[PDB]
């Protein structure tokens, strides 16, 4: 099988306002 | 300085498995007697 | 809305995996219990077989079999699922 | 609001109107932050046992403040406005 | 200890035991959705199309209406007027005994009272002080009298109409000429105080006196025979 | 004639401390790592 | 320290996941790096197929192959570490 | 829809297996069932004695006269089915 | 804490198959090891060719010889044991 | 590294300060805000 990396990044999905 | 109790999680905790356990039909005297038996 | 960071798989069941996280979201509340219903429901339809994580903050590193990965958000929750 | 995990049997059935009364229960606690919880409990649930079957304890509070074992006190209270009083 | 390991290790089985599928709630289940999906859930559950989908929908949202967070999110998701709508409905008493509690907690908030007053809620209020229930009337009372603390709220009954202040003095006199309940009389007639504090208190206290005559009613109700909250 | 042995496939959910509705009995255990290779 | 919040496996195997994470921690500051760090060495270690989810907040339901299953923290981190 | 987990076996065997399982749930959808109608078909068509373990969760042990011995995940039920 | 609820087996034999499924449950706690160390204890002591099934969830239909057969609900670990 | 609401921080001594500055706004009730709040705020940091 294949392999697959994900990250949440900084501020990516957290919008400050 | 308004906190909940340093103990108060754990009687609740238990309180509220031996309410689930018994299934009463009048919480107040079963708090009554629960409460007093395990003061003794 | 989604937002599909790094999906593997067909429209249509991007599709449906957007609208079983969404279901998932309205729904409940804790997060592993989305995460159990996105699988156990993908469990029942598409392969016998599922994996998911539901959060905020993680990037795994998994081993998927090709034809069947997504990494997206819904909301403000990352859902990644895949099956292996 | 309902609260319902996913995986919970029919089995175990929550009474309606728990919540409330631990609702309730929880913020007396909190506001009077006593020292012997278990104690406190008991007198707490006999108080609103007896209110609800039929206002001892809330004078006997507002009489021991006035003032400036006590179980004992407030047992005798709630057992019992010069007849009460007497047989007191 | 071997009943107490045999008891672990056959309670780390029943851990891991593959459960068969989180079967389907019910259409009368309420639960919030995870972080802000619960706030546009409530406003509409609050108007969905079963009976006590709403009303447990009213308890969960006197669940959301506690802290200040979930009490603006939940106001700026537009829930007044579901809430005056519901209140306003004269089918079950129940149901607008829920919606005035319900109102009573949205109303501790600045932006709850004047988002109250915009929608027209004061008047509703108004309207239920005559629901022939009981509970109700004391809920509004004191949904009525929490809203008050404002003075924004005060001007708004001040001239809401053409009389407002006139009929609740009217009810309270009413109430106490028959029967005895003392409570609401006593909820009203505080509630009236609250109005004449009002900064330009003109026309509040210019209509009590002039077209209530309100003086000789409370010279009535001074005597020693009533309850000693009805007297102060 | 010989004998192999069979089990199905077990399932877990992992659900951690929440700052809302949750509170989580603790029934866990330490460790200190040491060495690795 | 490490807590073991779940465990599933031999206490070698653990040992060994627990050495695994805290080993990979004094190497990479980036959390997809240690679900790679950990994912290689079980994967050479054991039989080839893992999968790994590294993170501060993440919620999961994960069918795993039996005698294979581990979910501890190393500081602040939560590790969930299993087999298909 | 059957993946074989572990199956020695001869191949037109393992098909027919999985064919008449088939059939089985289409036909019935409790585990007993299941297991009746599977041991029932294979009784009648090989050497009578044989033994079917239909569920989700068990883990056998057991005496199989060779090349008789099935075990595969079909759907989410798993059939257990061998020869003494 | 044995219950049990369906056997065809001597009396003697009934009380050294919950004895051996009591230390089985102590010894181990993995399913297949429980099975296995049922089955060995029996062909060990009694005569061979015996068949474990110590689950949670299953559904089986089985054929024995006679006077060989027990199913008991140990704990709430359900247990059948018989012969080829 | 904040990723959830609750991990943004009030201080302590911030809402007070505020009311304090729309003391003096609503004291004066001027009509160059901005050039008076930076005055008022410069001379607040200069003799702390």
């Amino acid at each position: 099988g294949t392999d697959a990396i994900t990250q949440i990044e900084n501020g990516d999905l957290f919008d400050f306002d | 300085p308004i906190t909940i109790p340093g103990d108060f999680p754990a009687i609740l905790k238990a309180f509220t498995r031996e309410i689930l356990r018994a299934q009463p039909s009048n919480i107040y005297e079963f708090g009554a007697r629960y409460f007093s038996g395990l003061q003794g | 809305k989604a937002v599909i960071k790094n999906a593997d798989m067909s429209e249509e069941m991007q599709a449906d995996a957007v609208d079983c996280a969404t279901q998932a979201l309205e729904k409940y509340n804790i997060e592993k219990d989305i995460a159990a219903y996105i699988k156990k429901e993908f469990d029942r339809k598409h392969n016998p077989t599922w994996h998911c994580i539901v959060g905020r903050n993680f990037g795994s590193y998994v081993t998927h079999e090709t034809k069947h990965f997504i990494y997206f958000y819904l909301g403000q929750v990352a859902i990644l699922l895949f099956k292996s | 609001m309902d609260v319902e995990p996913i995986f919970c049997a029919e089995q175990i059935v929550i009474p309606h109107n728990l919540a409330d009364i631990l609702k309730a229960y929880t913020k007396e606690v909190i506001r009077r932050q006593p020292t012997d919880l278990i104690a406190f409990s008991a007198k707490y649930f006999t108080n609103l046992a007896n209110v609800a079957s039929g206002a001892p304890a809330k004078e006997q509070l507002r009489q021991v403040y006035t003032r400036g074992t006590l179980t004992e006190s407030q047992v005798t209270g709630l057992c019992q406005a010069d007849a009460v009083v007497a047989k007191v | 200890d071997s009943q107490a390991r045999i008891q672990a290790n056959l309670r780390h089985i029943q851990a891991f035991e593959a459960k068969p599928n989180p079967k389907a709630l019910p259409e009368t289940a309420v639960t919030r959705g995870f972080e802000k999906v619960a706030f546009p859930k409530l406003v509409r559950e609050l108007t969905c199309d079963n009976a006590v989908v709403r009303k447990k929908s009213l308890l969960a949202a006197r669940e959301l209406l506690s802290s200040p967070v979930n009490h603006v999110q939940c106001v700026a998701a537009g829930a007044t007027p579901a809430i005056v709508a519901l209140l306003q409905d004269q089918t079950d008493d129940e149901t607008r005994y829920y919606a005035a509690g319900t109102l009573k907690l949205l109303a501790a908030k600045e932006v709850g009272a004047r988002d109250l007053a915009q929608h027209s809620g004061l008047d509703a209020l108004a309207a239920a002080l005559e629901d022939p229930s009981e509970g109700v009337r004391d809920e509004a009372y004191g949904a009525l009298i929490e809203a008050a603390r404002f003075d924004s709220t005060r001007r708004a009954l001040e001239a809401c109409g053409s009389g407002a202040v006139l009929p609740r003095l009217m009810e309270l006199a009413l109430l106490e000429a028959q029967g005895g309940a003392a409570g609401r009389a006593q909820q009203g007639l505080v509630l009236l105080f609250t109005c004449t504090q009002a900064r330009h208190n003109a026309g509040i206290l210019s209509q009590l006196v002039d077209v209530a005559q309100a003086i000789p009613h409370l010279a009535g109700l001074l005597k020693p025979e009533l309850p000693m909250p009805v007297r102060h | 004639i010989k004998q192999h042995s069979q089990q199905t496939v077990r399932e877990q959910a992992t659900q951690m401390a929440r700052p809302g509705v949750l509170l989580d009995n603790d029934y866990d255990k330490e460790v200190t790592p040491g060495r690795y290779q």
